[PDB]
RNA sequence: CGCGAAGGCCCGCGGCGGGUGUUGACGCGAUGUGAUUUCUGCCCAGUGCUCUGAAUGUCAAAGUGAAGAAAUUCAAUGAA
RNA sequence: UCUGAUCGUUUUUUCACUGACCCGGUGAGGCGGGGGGGCGAGCCCCGAGGGGCUCUCGCUUCUGGCGCCAAGCGCCCGGC
């Protein structure tokens, strides 16, 4: 029926279309400005961080801000042609998304550490 | 000079009403037509205080019947009433309390509470903490009534607007003195909150005309027109008379 | 129809505090659009107020019967249109160049759409019909139009709807139309009608304006008083 | 043409039209705003009078001021 | 002492605006005195407040008549 | 001297209508007319067969239970 068995009238829904534009808004799409190559920034090498590398069988690295933990597996992992456990990352007071990244136990983090230059 | 207490109480600020944990309103019901010509049963749920009211209200259940819910309302309760009770709401509902049914088809003489003042508004007269209207002589042509309400004057009230039977239950609440300053401090603390009121004659001449001088004294005379502008309207307004 | 075995009738109860009443037409109780309560109590208003004549000589409209007669008639009589003008505009242009023929001839007898080219053929004495819209929008563009077919020996009708003298020509609606000329055979027709639309329109116009509409109350309105005067009688 | 006519009668006030017409108008504009478009002027003289043409691209609101 | 809600007191530059009011005279609003006990005397002239009003003394916009050529002059009528 | 009260105007007083305007209710849910039908009541005639009239009903009050998303009937049309 729905002719009249409510005493309330309300808007009768209509028909919609999506956007078929004459056009593109804008020319091309814009290229990435956070790739591999821009948030893996370079390694950090310390006192604390040699702790690390050698003994927790993980890395260092010095991150872009805004970069979630699932961003940076994927940067060192296609970098290095590696594996990643688990990440953790602490913001340091500078303001650089510092970042630890538990070494998979198939890998040695020591032969990865020479290969990207850190000692 | 500055607004006297009382030209501020207007403001809606600081004297607003403290409404944070009233139960909700005390309205009968919505005109229908199962209300109009035949009458609706419901069940008296649970009795409950609202605060900042000395008239206990009462949990009334209810049966839609044109859907299929439960419905809920908030009655004045009547005194007699007590929980599990089968409440009648309409114009073929017979006499007994806390049972609604509309003036005009109730004898002369037969008290009410909770009624209405124009058919429809879901009551508004005598409906304090144990007052009640009585209803005095019909008018079977041009349909009115005369009510004498609380206060004793007799009004001449449009029929067929409803009100529940019986007194307010809560009756006699003022037979006991408070006693404390306290006690009513805590009275006051649940309703609008303005107790604690410090005569005129006690501020500086700004607040209160009345005030200032070298003994306490009103100095000017008490009644006051009520064409006086809003800030000297103070004291006795329009005194018909004075003295005990 | 043989005894079925345990099928139960199982009857419903209608009423106050009985079963649930059933879901029907509430055509008059449904809080509408408030766009619509505009437009529909507009149409009471023009029914309670006293409508001045110049205005209700509009609700009284050439009967069906006849209207089908005049409609016949337009429909023999109606402008060109686009998409074929267009080709005789391609067939007149074309043949310029011939020299056998050329782009214009003479025009056939045709309608008049406008008020304002009505008119202008109306105080020449030139026009033979006038059909006037019984509801143009606002009725102040043909309220004059009446006293002034009369005034100068014209016989004029009214039609309902603009949006079907609006198909006699081709647009969305068309105030008014005249008929000026016609050709020698369709000349019994027109007279058939002139004779009988002259006799109930032009000829009794000082019936018209003496008469005054409105006043007729609602009919909650008015069984009351016819129910109350039922009581002194 | 019927321009003069129509001239011709606004000069002459005190009408109905123009009460049958506030109703029309007092109301609507809560229905929409104090300021909604009508489709086609209610005067069609005067707005041509005025510069107003029919031709595409052109808008008339109608806007209704509170006196005193 | 005011007030039965087209209401009392009040806010507001303004609206079918807002507070008391999710309230209704055993209530809201405005005062004065200051537990209880025991009493609360005389004055309505003065100053206020309120109550009613035809035969109405005064009484302003409109409004009505009279004279003038008109601006105007005059008169009656007259709410709070 | 009152010689209709007709179509016409206005000073008018009192009452009535609602369409302007205002208030209140709602999930804008059965408002005003007219009969179908009667457990019944009555008014009246009347061949006991019935005929005319007035009232009523969406027809429920010992129980803190349940209650919608049609049964039944009537008319079509399709598959196999």
């Amino acid at each position: 029926k729905k002719i009249r068995t409510s005493p309330t009238f309300r808007r009768p829904k209509t028909l919609r279309l999506r956007r078929q534009p004459k056009y593109p808004r804008k020319s091309a799409p814009r290229r990435n400005k956070l790739d591999h190559y821009a948030i893996i920034k370079f390694p950090l090498t310390t006192e604390s961080a040699m702790k690390k590398i050698e003994d927790n069988n993980t890395l260092v690295f010095i991150v872009d801000v805004k970069a979630n933990k699932h961003q940076i597996k994927q940067a060192v992992k296609k970098l290095y042609d590696i594996d990643v456990a688990k990440v953790n990352t602490l913001i340091r007071p500078d303001g650089e998304k510092k970042a630890y990244v538990r070494l998979a136990p198939d890998y040695d983090a020591l032969d990865v550490a020479n290969k990207i230059g850190i000692i | 000079g500055r607004v006297i207490r009382g030209q501020r109480k207007g403001a809606g600020s600081v004297f607003r009403a403290h409404v944070k944990h009233r139960k909700g309103a005390a309205r009968l019901r919505a005109v229908d037509f199962a209300e109009r010509h035949g009458y609706i049963k419901g069940i008296v749920k649970d009795i409950i205080h609202d605060p900042g009211r000395g008239a206990p209200l009462a949990k009334v259940v209810f049966r839609d019947p044109y859907r299929f819910k439960k419905r809920t309302e908030l009655f004045i309760a009547a005194e007699g009433i007590h929980t599990g009770q089968f409440v009648y709401c309409g114009k073929k509902a017979q006499l007994n309390i806390g049972n609604v049914l509309p003036v005009g088809t109730m004898p002369e003489g037969t008290i009410v509470c909770c009624l209405e003042e124009k058919p429809g508004d879901r009551g508004k007269l005598a409906r304090a903490s144990g007052n009640y209207a009585t209803v005095i002589s019909h008018n079977p042509e041009t349909k009115k009534t005369r009510v004498k309400l609380p206060s004793g004057s007799k009004k001449v009230i449009s029929s067929a607007n409803r009100a529940v039977v019986g007194v307010v239950a809560g009756g006699g609440r003022i037979d006991k003195p408070i006693l404390k300053a306290g006690r009513a401090y805590h009275k006051y603390k649940a309703k609008r909150n303005c107790w604690p009121r410090v005569r005129g004659v006690a501020m500086n001449p700004v607040e209160h005309p009345f005030g200032g001088g070298n003994h306490q004294h009103i100095g000017k005379p008490s009644t006051i027109r009520r064409d006086a502008p809003a800030g000297r309207k103070v004291g006795l307004i329009a005194a018909r008379r004075t003295g005990r | 129809k043989v005894v079925n075995p345990l099928f139960e009738k199982r009857p419903k109860n209608f009423g106050i505090g009985q079963d649930i009443q059933p879901k029907r037409d509430l055509t008059r109780f449904v809080k509408w659009p408030r766009y619509i309560r505009l437009q529909r109590q507009r149409a009471i208003l023009y029914k309670r107020l006293k409508v001045p004549p110049a205005i209700n000589q509009f609700t009284q409209a050439l009967d069906r019967q006849t209207a089908t007669q005049l409609l016949k008639l337009a429909h023999k009589y109606r402008p060109e249109t686009k998409q074929e003008k267009k080709q005789r505009l391609l067939a007149r242009a074309e043949k310029k160049a011939a020299g056998k023929g050329d782009v214009p001839t003479k025009r056939p007898p045709v309608l008049r759409a406008g008020v304002n080219t009505v008119t202008t053929l109306v105080e020449n004495k030139k026009a033979q019909l006038v059909v006037i819209a019984h509801d143009v929008d606002p009725i102040e563009l043909v309220v004059f139009l009446p006293a002034l077919c009369r005034k100068m020996g014209v016989p004029y009708c009214i039609i309902k709807g603009k949006a079907r003298l609006g198909r006699l020509v081709h647009r969305k609606t068309c105030t008014t139309v005249a008929f000026t000329q016609v050709n020698s055979e369709d000349k019994g027709a027109l007279a058939k009608l002139v004779e009988a639309i002259r006799t109930n329109y032009n000829d009794r116009y000082d019936e018209i304006r003496r008469h005054w509409g409105g006043n007729v109350l609602g009919p909650k309105s008015v069984a009351r008083i016819a129910k109350l005067e039922k009581a002194k009688a | 043409g019927a321009y003069k006519y129509i001239q011709e009668l606004w000069r002459k006030k005190q009408s109905d039209v123009m009460r049958f017409l506030l109703r029309v108008r007092c109301w609507q504009y809560r229905q929409l705003s104090a300021l909604h478009r009508a489709p086609r002027p209610t005067r069609p003289d005067k707005a041509r009078r005025l510069g107003y043409k029919a031709k595409q691209g052109y808008v008339i609101y109608r806007i209704r001021v509170r006196r005193g």
